[PDB]
């Protein structure tokens, strides 16, 4: 059965490499968006003082 | 989990041939 | 006019409001989906890994 182990590996391999960098790498997107939040509170921050 | 419903019916068929082999070893007498 | 202000007023502060009350749902959106994913696909992707591991044998 030589497709198990293409199985076995292929759902591991192609899913946690694959997988783990989208986590991070829409982690490192999403913490730009959380800066673009603050940016917007800092925008919000200095219509005010001005 | 097919990988193992799949390696169950590997061990099954082996079991199930060990098996068919203790029962007949033991019917044949 | 005071009042298209005080009403306009009430809009734009309304929108901030409600940009601030969105603010933080999209934060908690941002938080909460990423908390899921975080959660969710390391969990349960973990726990495929683990299929690679839980059906050996």
């Amino acid at each position: 059965l030589n497709e198990l182990q293409a199985l076995i590996e292929a759902h591991f391999e192609n899913r946690k490499k694959e997988e783990e960098e989208l986590v991070s790498l829409k982690d490192r997107i999403e913490r730009r968006r959380a800066e673009r939040a603050e940016q917007q509170r800092i925008r919000n921050e200095r219509e005010k003082e001005r | 989990m097919d990988a193992i419903k799949k390696k169950m019916q590997m061990l099954k068929l082996d079991k199930e041939n060990a098996l068919d082999r203790a029962e007949q070893a033991e019917a044949d007498k | 006019l005071s009042d298209k202000l005080k009403e306009a007023e009430t809009r734009a502060e309304f929108a901030e409001r409600s940009v601030t009350k969105l603010e933080k749902s999209i934060d908690d959106l941002e938080d909460e989906l990423y908390a899921q994913k975080l959660k969710y696909k390391a969990i349960s992707e973990e726990l495929d890994h683990a299929l690679n591991d839980m059906t050996s044998i």
